[PDB]
């Protein structure tokens, strides 16, 4: 049995830690909802 | 039980101790999460019960108590915030500029932030705090890191 616990409010935070890149990937989505890379 | 708007952890006592299998959004009395987190199973909120209402394996989405309510979209230009809720760790906003997943049926936004699988269902927000999608379904690139799509449902 699964259960839920509150973790916080949904708000934008000014001056949050800015990280991560913006890559452009050629992907494929299958019937099971799984993405895969097409190269 | 608790139906206040907000981000929530999805836990299970089935494995060893209490394990966080994912995360979700409560909005307008509906709980929104990724299909692979619950597999469509019922959920508990204190003494109350949440029953699945809509779901789809291909989209990897599921809603509880009512239809999918989230319909904000990434504008394709601005930076977004992943409100990451990792297992055993505090909720934390991470700002990033999304990349692009190019598919045969159109392009989808994608956030390149590496988090544990139990972080699946964490909301991605626009500058207004509106949920533009959920983190947890993407791909593993060459080094082993995860790049997730900004997965959004459809408000009927
Ligand atoms: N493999 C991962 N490495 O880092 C992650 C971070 C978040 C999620 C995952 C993950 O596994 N997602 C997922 C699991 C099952 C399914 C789907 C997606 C969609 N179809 C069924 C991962």
């Amino acid at each position: 049995d699964m259960y839920i616990e509150r973790a916080g409010d949904i708000t934008w935070e000014k001056d949050a830690e800015v990280t991560g890149n913006s890559p452009r990937l050629d992907v494929a989505l299958d019937e099971s909802g799984d993405f895969s890379l097409v190269e | 039980g608790e139906t206040t708007d907000g981000v929530y952890r999805v836990m299970t006592r089935r494995l060893l101790g209490s394990t966080q299998v994912g995360v979700g959004v409560m909005q307008e009395g509906v709980f929104h999460t990724m299909w692979h987190v619950t597999k469509g199973a019922a959920l508990r909120s204190g003494e109350g019960r949440l029953d699945p209402y809509w779901g789809d394996v291909k989209q990897d989405l599921v809603s509880y108590c009512g239809p999918w309510k989230l319909d904000a979209a990434w504008d394709g230009l601005s930076e977004v915030q992943l409100l990451a809720v990792p297992p055993g760790e505090r909720a934390k906003n991470i700002q990033t500029l999304p990349g692009i997943f190019k598919t045969k049926d159109g392009d989808i936004g994608a956030v390149a932030l590496d988090y544990p699988a139990g972080t699946s269902g964490s909301p991605i927000l626009d500058k207004c705090g509106r949920v533009i999608g959920l983190y947890g379904n993407g791909v593993v690139i060459k080094n082993g890191s995860y790049v997730s799509a900004i997965t959004q449902g459809k408000r009927e």
